[PDB]
């Protein structure tokens, strides 16, 4: 009744089909992943973290460069 | 100044970023004494993190413990306030004050089987220790103290250092449990001489506090290693009265506690006894009830 | 000899030790570090170096490396071969062992230079030990919170260099043995420069002219002799092919940041010429991920 | 319903040790069973406790403290990964964060004036 | 935002590195 025999071409497409929904599936389950709120979270506060460390480091050695400027300034 | 009065101000000034590199810094020589002594300051001086500034520092918490240290301890009316003296009071009076009332060890031992309740005859009732009280008033020194420093925080309501008790010491299952149990029963003396409310709030608080604690710490334990678990939770307390987790637990009421999937497995194991069987069970056991030959048929176990 | 009890320096811990003249026999130290000291053969020796003097680095390039360190020697159950006394590179290794603890850490001091001398006296005895460290006194205490300890007299005090021959030979010995997994290496001994001096040129020079070619690993981020073998493997093509503009900016850091003379530079660029022809051998680690990737990478590359 | 259904799981404790310490002989013969009991009391008289000793005893302190001090710190975890306090610190560090670019704006205008400035020279 | 942030200062950062060279190569005239 409900089992419907079915040939090879399109045994083909109904693979091809399947193949197609189950790589979509994946791929809208991984971009719901990345744009629910933790993950946008979880991510930003990383990024601030690296953040922190080098505006803090571009700090600290522009501080060597405003002593260096200010010495090139003094030798001339 | 030197630092004998120096911690005197710091342990007074509560700045934990003082002492931490100063008053205690490498090249002060140290006297003798006045550490041991800023013991029994600071834990009446409800010093949370001085406590664990002098532990990492290096007091011998168990050096330092004596027999009169723990009575130095409980007879102070600094700190936070005392319902130790309203049952120091209600358990003498059971048994058969002014502002002088020595709280003697055993009294405290005694509201323990007064408030725990039950059998849990305290290792201060000991004959043994009931002999030192009046030979002594390396005995002074307790074999595990940090257990009755686990005693001394929770029954004045200390509970910044109760927490602090627990991460250091062992039986952790059972100082859990001990407190849970104690500190509900604070909880009824305190409604018994009808001090104020507020501190039966925060008992009933603290006491299901402790209460999850057991909780948390038996869930883990669980699904790191099941059956050593079992071990722990049916081990002999040789200090907390030789008693066991179960047994103490029925005794705190702590409903959570008892259905936790791995305290049921133990129970349904010792329900069905000496047995395996542990398939179609009612209907096989009740033809062995009637009918003897059945009993040769069934998976027995050692 | 016997055991060392630490009084303060955060948890109380055990650290067994010994006595040992510069020029023991490391045969009778292998039959000592498996029978007297019980520890099993390991497979992963690092062998960490650096200056000898105090230094600080940026907050999580000293995370990336606490916890890089700890989590190879979790990773590969490995025998960490530490410096030994509590200055710079070996008080970061403290500070890493700090940072997890939860192993098998051995430092190698010098008896003349540890502070509490006539302190450390006994005979398989626990002895208390203090962690009271003056800065009047030169002598510096020996780092706190390792496992094992050799305390090495030459007789003088206040010098360095009595050990670096033993700490050479006895890593030699145990690279010697077969190693627990038996296929043909000894144990896969990688060294680790964070930073370091002009010495450690000389001894990674010691370490990659060796047989077997022992696999190195540098730390970039770190300072001093770090930074030019960085500069000189970034900017290295095909090997030892070095222009003269970051020779000169080179030799300003050498001259700045070593604070050498003009021909102390050109001195130590002929050694860094020399070093730099060997690029395959040396694992230049980065910052930007641990030192992980460092370790075991230099550990397949040398396991050979 | 909701407390009812673990207050009978709570009572099987009760329900087991109350049989498992009486007589297991049977209920209306226990006129064989006093008789046992006040003979057996007499005759030796005249003639789930595990009770483990040092040894597991140690295997099982330091199981404990495997599990308690994997317990605090699994605690920490939770807290800093859980989103408020994700919230918390990533505003905090903006703070500091406007504090060190105010930093670097107004310091490196002073060294755009500093490059003019060496421009009357060479 | 912070997406631009990371790219942006990454930039600022690895310039502020060829103004080392800069700032070196003018110590070298002086």
């Amino acid at each position: 009744g409900l089992k419907l025999f079915i040939t090879d071409d399109e045994l083909k497409k109904v693979h091809d089909f399947e193949e197609q929904c189950i790589e979509e599936y994946f791929r809208e389950k991984d971009d719901r992943f990345n744009s629910s709120n933790d993950e946008r979270i979880r991510v930003t506060s990383e990024r601030v973290e690296n953040m922190s460390m080098r505006l803090e480091e571009v700090n600290e050695r522009e501080h060597s460069m405003k002593a260096s400027l200010q010495t090139v300034d003094i030798r001339l | 100044a030197s630092a004998p009065d120096q911690l005197s101000l710091a342990l007074a000034w509560n700045r934990v970023d003082i002492a931490r590199s100063q008053i205690f810094i490498y090249g002060q020589q140290w006297p003798v004494g006045s550490l041991e002594q800023a013991m029994l300051d600071a834990l009446v001086l409800d010093r949370v993190d001085f406590v664990k500034l002098l532990i990492e520092n290096g007091v011998s918490m168990h050096r330092f413990l004596t027999i009169s240290r723990l009575e130095e301890l409980y007879n102070t009316r600094h700190g936070p306030s005392n319902t130790l003296y309203h049952l120091v009071r209600d358990v003498k009076k059971r048994e058969y004050l002014p502002p002088d009332y020595r709280i003697s060890l055993i009294d405290i031992g005694l509201v323990i089987e007064y408030l725990m309740g039950g059998a849990y005859r305290c290792n201060y009732t000991r004959k043994r220790f009931r002999t030192l009280y009046h030979n002594l008033f390396e005995i002074n020194h307790f074999p595990f103290p940090f257990h009755e420093l686990m005693v001394w925080a929770v029954l004045m309501k200390r509970q910044k250092m109760a927490l602090f008790f627990w991460q250091h010491g062992e039986e952790a299952m059972a100082k859990a449990l001990v407190a849970c149990k104690l500190c509900k029963a604070m909880a009824h003396e305190a409604s018994e001489n009808d001090m104020v409310d507020d501190i039966s709030q925060e008992l009933n608080h603290n006491s299901r506090d402790f209460g999850q604690l057991a909780v948390e710490l038996l869930d883990q334990s669980y699904k790191q290693d099941e059956q050593l678990a079992m071990k722990l939770l049916t081990y002999e307390l040789k200090n907390w009265s030789n008693a066991t987790c179960l047994q103490l637990a029925v005794a705190a009421k702590h409903r959570d506690f008892i259905a936790h999937t791995c305290s049921q497995m133990l129970l349904t194991d010792m329900w069905m006894g000496r047995l395996r069987m542990r398939k179609n069970s009612g209907l096989k056991v009740i033809l062995g009830i009637l009918l003897p030959p059945s009993i040769l048929s069934l998976e027995f176990k050692n | 000899f016997g055991t060392i009890e630490f009084q303060g320096g955060g948890h109380s811990n055990k650290a067994m030790y010994v006595r040992v003249s510069f020029d023991t026999k490391p045969d009778l130290l292998l039959h000592l570090m498996t029978k007297e000291w019980q520890l099993e053969l390991p497979k992963l020796l690092i062998s960490v170096h650096g200056g000898l003097q105090n230094f600080e680095l940026q907050p999580k390039l000293k995370q990336v490396f606490g916890k890089g360190l700890i989590k190879a020697a979790m990773t590969t159950g490995a025998w960490i071969f530490t410096g030994g006394v509590n200055t710079g590179v070996i008080r970061h290794v403290g500070d890493a062992l700090k940072d997890h603890a939860s192993i098998c850490t051995i430092g190698i001091a010098p008896w003349g230079i540890v502070e509490n001398q006539e302190d450390l006296i006994g005979r398989d005895v626990v002895r208390p030990y203090q962690t009271m460290s003056n800065p009047m006194s030169k002598l510096t205490v020996l780092n706190s919170m390792h496992s094992h300890f050799i305390l090495a007299d030459n007789g003088t005090t206040g010098k360095y260099g009595a050990e670096v021959k033993l700490r050479r030979q006895l890593e030699k010995h145990i690279s010697l043995q077969k190693i627990n997994t038996r296929i043909g290496q000894g144990v896969p001994v990688v060294a680790l420069i964070v930073e370091g001096g002009p010495n450690v040129i000389s001894i990674v020079l010691e370490y990659l002219r060796d047989t077997p070619p022992v696999p190195v690993v540098v730390c970039d981020g770190s300072g001093r002799a770090s930074d030019i073998l960085a500069f000189g493997h970034k900017y290295s093509e095909e090997g030892g092919l070095i222009n003269e503009s970051l020779r000169d900016q080179l030799l300003v850091t050498i001259q700045k940041t070593f604070t050498y003379t003009r021909t102390q530079a050109q001195h130590l660029f002929i050694i860094l010429m020399e070093c730099m022809k060997k690029k395959e051998l040396i694992t230049v680690f980065r910052m930007g991920q641990d030192i992980d990737l460092a370790i075991l990478t230099a550990l397949l590359k040398g396991a050979n | 319903k909701s407390i009812s259904n673990q207050v009978w799981k709570f009572q099987r404790y009760q329900l087991i040790m109350t049989f498992h310490e009486r007589p297991v002989l049977p209920p209306p013969l226990i006129i064989f069973s006093h008789m046992t009991m006040i003979f057996q009391h007499l005759c030796c008289r005249w003639r789930l406790k595990l009770f483990i000793t040092d040894d597991e005893l140690k295997k099982v302190h330091d199981f404990e403290e495997q599990c308690i001090e994997e317990y605090f710190r699994e605690k920490d975890d939770r807290f800093n990964s859980s989103n408020d306090e994700r919230i918390r610190v990533t505003s905090e560090r903006v703070e500091n964060m406007s504090m060190r670019l105010e930093e670097v704006n107004e310091r490196e205008h002073s060294m755009k004036a500093s490059l003019q400035t060496v421009d009357i020279r060479l």
